[PDB]
RNA sequence: GCUUUACUGCAGGCUGUCGCUGAGGACUCUCACUCCGGGAGGAGGACACCGAUAGCCGGGCA
RNA sequence: ACUCGUACGGUCACUGAAUCCUGCCCAGUGCAGGUAUCUGAACACCUCGUACAAGAGGACGAAGGACCUGUCAACGGCGGG
RNA sequence: GAAACAUCUCAGUAUCGGGAGGAACAGAAAACGCAACGUGAUGUCGUUAGUAACCGCGAGUGAACGCGAUACAGCCCAAAC
């Protein structure tokens, strides 16, 4: 479906309408250094690794929108519930 | 040839027998090794922890 | 499954050892000091066991009485020599720098003095073919071209008994005695023949190899069964 | 001043410069070509001989054992196994190579307890160890006020029961306190978790 | 029990790397080390073997 | 162990005396050789990060793979229209 | 056992190899860390506590300091000279 970039609705920030601006959430690098990276190295060893030896599931049909709504005047993002979308393009 | 009956008339081969430093007959005489006590292959006395209840 | 007779062979036991206690002797050059100064006489020819092959029996100056890998042409009376200044005629041992070129070989050393290793079987030789003060090239029977060191020594001349595979055994009890003579088991069952707990190739309704014989080199034993690392098979293209 | 001792000591602490790393270079051939136990006249690094309690007295018995480098020599299992049990190539064993050299010596000789040892080096494929070994029932010893105490009965066989200095800390009794609740007072009395 | 391109692992083989290991992206050498030689000595040589580790193959086995 | 053995050897497989013979197929799978280029781990090395470290990235790139070739008395195949 | 099962659990259990004693072992802090102007070798008992900690964060697993007790004990080298 087809999406504005920019429109104006509520910040829980300001307070107050405004306009805001949607942009789709690019994933964060990972730094290999939270608890559960320290437990699979140290629980790792001979033999099967228990959780760590299961790999990646698969995928739903359609995924959920994963946006950002950016205040266009504090600047200060908010996220929203996804809806399932098979494809997202933005208007301008 | 039967395995049972017929098989056991070969059977007058002298193999174990009493043995010098226990006194059981159990000095195998063709390898020269009591099953018993272990005389002929080690100078400590033959035992083991399973010849009892694992708590006795 | 169970461990395949291959691998039932590399622990020694009875069934797959040669007769040793059997066998007469162990075909190594004679040691010499120097100045060759060492010569024997044929006082025998004898039967070799192990190589279903003629071996001569070889009486030394300074008395040493030892068993020889015979080449063709050796008989009782005969003399033969052993050393660097060795004449050049048939069952004579010298190295190979004092070889002429084109002159056929047998027993010939990996390394100067191991006694001799190569083209000691039943009519073969090997071909010295190039000289050096470096390399002597020599022609094993195989066909391959082998970078010796001019200091192994060699007998001159073919490999007694030479024929021997033109005749057919013709029947099981021949092949039998021989085999008896050697540390091999025999008969052999067809893997294909077999269980699938005793064979890679063993089971099935009827019998075919389950999969490619061509195994590679890589295969653990109890897997490596079939084609060898074959470059190819077959016989066309 | 410095003890000439002190010298031998600096040398020690890198065996692979100056002249002790020549040293090292000539004499492993030779070590090489010894067997499994040697005795020796004098300990090579008299310092840590004698810091160990080592004496120029009759009844102290040095000897140099090499023992191979490396993991567990251990058998694939010939039964069922969980994949954890399946191991063979990354297990080593709990005991370290100066403990296995310690046992090897004192075998060697029967009637002498272990006092002590060092290590002396190695080169790609085994370790050396010299073992500093008593003799509990010459009277040269039994009269020493630093020694007489390995002469006593609880003292016998004292390496086999992990009762030496190698044994001990390789029991994890070093530290006396974080960290040693299964260790102390022993292993076996802590269920085999230290 | 058996099979395999079932799941997960484990031997084994191949290969890089570190240690043993030294002198002057291709090269020479000798001194460790290896092999041949009764010995003198010869061949090979910082490679190989061995110890450690990494990638690939791996129903041979659990 | 084979081996007191050395290619006229001995190991690993298939077929199964003699006689007349044994066609076509290398796409898939297997084995093997080659390989500009692509891919390909760790150590060491370079950048960032950290007064150090964790960590991120780069450069180089072995066997292997991609790719090419050989091979069926190698696994096997020899149809519909 | 986890109502399958691989880590986990059964369990450092069964069993195996080596060895001491009348008891073993431990033991006079490179400790503790109720953080202190505090405690003062080591075992063990009671408790701390199923607490902290671990764990397909599932099932399960599981201390310590301290405290109240028992009994109390503190020393010898290496080196300097
Ligand atoms: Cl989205
Ligand atoms: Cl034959
Ligand atoms: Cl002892
Ligand atoms: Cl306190
Ligand atoms: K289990
Ligand atoms: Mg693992
Ligand atoms: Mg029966
Ligand atoms: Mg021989
Ligand atoms: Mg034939
Ligand atoms: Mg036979
Ligand atoms: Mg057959
Ligand atoms: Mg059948
Ligand atoms: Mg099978
Ligand atoms: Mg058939
Ligand atoms: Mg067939
Ligand atoms: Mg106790
Ligand atoms: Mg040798
Ligand atoms: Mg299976
Ligand atoms: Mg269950
Ligand atoms: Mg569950
Ligand atoms: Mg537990
Ligand atoms: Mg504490
Ligand atoms: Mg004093
Ligand atoms: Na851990
Ligand atoms: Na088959
Ligand atoms: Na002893
Ligand atoms: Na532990
Ligand atoms: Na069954
Ligand atoms: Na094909
Ligand atoms: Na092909
Ligand atoms: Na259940
Ligand atoms: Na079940
Ligand atoms: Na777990
Ligand atoms: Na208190």
């Amino acid at each position: 479906m087809q999406m504005p970039r920019r429109f104006n609705t509520y910040c829980p920030h300001c307070n107050e309408h405004q306009e805001h601006e949607v942009e789709k959430v690019r994933s964060g690098r990972q730094t290999g250094m939270k608890w559960i990276d320290r437990q699979r190295e140290r629980n790792s060893g001979i033999g099967n690794d228990g959780k760590f030896s299961k790999v990646p599931g698969g995928d739903k049909p359609t995924k959920k929108t994963d946006l950002k709504y950016r205040c266009g005047e504090c600047g200060k993002a908010h996220l929203r519930e996804g809806w399932r979308a098979g494809r997202l393009e933005f208007q301008e | 040839t039967g395995a049972g009956t017929p098989s056991q008339g070969k059977k007058n081969t002298t193999t174990h027998t009493k043995c010098r430093r226990c006194g059981e007959k159990s000095y195998h005489t063709k390898k020269k090794v009591c099953s018993s006590c272990g005389f002929g292959k080690s100078a400590k006395r033959r035992d083991y922890e399973w010849q009892s209840k694992a708590g006795e | 499954g169970r461990r395949i007779q291959g691998q039932r062979r590399g622990r020694g036991t009875s069934t797959f050892r040669a007769p040793s206690h059997r066998y007469k002797a162990d075909l190594e050059h004679r040691k010499v000091e120097d100045g060759d100064v060492i010569a024997g006489t044929v006082v025998d020819i004898e039967h070799d066991p192990a190589r279903s092959a003629p071996v001569a029996a070889v009486e030394f100056e300074d008395g040493d009485r030892r068993l020889i890998l015979a080449p063709e042409g050796v008989g009782v009376g005969d003399e033969l020599q052993v050393g660097v200044s060795a004449e050049i005629a048939p069952g004579n041992t010298l190295p190979l720098a004092e070889i002429p070129e084109g002159v056929p070989v047998c027993n010939v050393e990996s390394s100067p003095g191991d006694g001799g290793k190569f083209a000691r079987a039943s009519g073969v030789n090997a071909q010295l073919l190039t000289h050096d003060r470096n390399v002597a090239v020599v022609k094993l029977p195989s066909g391959e071209m082998k970078r010796l060191d001019p200091q192994c020594r060699a007998t001159i001349g073919v490999v007694a008994g030479g024929g021997r595979t033109d005749k057919p055994f013709v029947k099981a009890g021949n092949k039998h005695h021989k085999m008896k003579a050697r540390g091999t088991k025999w008969p052999n069952v067809r893997g294909v023949a077999m269980n699938a707990v005793d064979h890679p190739f063993g089971g099935g309704g009827r019998q075919h190899p389950g999969k490619p014989k061509s195994i590679s080199r890589n295969a653990p034993p109890g897997r490596k069964v079939g084609d060898i690392a074959s470059k190819r098979t077959g016989r066309g293209g | 001043a410095r003890s000439a001792y002190s010298y031998i000591r600096d040398a020690w602490k890198n065996p692979g410069d100056g002249q002790l790393a020549e040293l090292q270079w000539q004499r492993q051939q030779e070590w090489r070509n010894e067997g499994a136990v040697e005795r020796i006249e004098r300990p090579t690094r008299l310092d840590k001989a004698r810091s160990q309690g080592y004496k120029a007295k009759q009844g102290v018995i040095v000897a140099r054992v090499s023992v191979r480098k490396g993991s567990a020599r251990k058998r694939r299992h010939k039964a069922g196994r969980r994949s954890k049990r399946q191991g063979v190539t990354r297990i080593t064993r709990r005991k370290d190579i100066q403990r296995v050299a310690e046992e090897r010596a004192s075998r060697t000789f029967p009637n002498l307890r272990v006092l002590n040892s060092y290590s002396v080096g190695q080169d790609g494929r085994q370790k050396w160890h010299e073992v500093i070994l008593i003799d509990p029932n010459h009277p040269a010893i039994q009269n020493d006020d630093d020694l007489s105490w390995i002469c006593a009965d609880d003292q016998a066989d004292r390496v086999f029961r992990g009762l030496t200095g190698a044994g001990r800390r390789n029991r994890g009794l070093s530290g006396k306190g974080k960290g040693s609740e299964k260790t102390r007072p022993s292993l076996r009395s802590n269920g085999g978790k230290g």
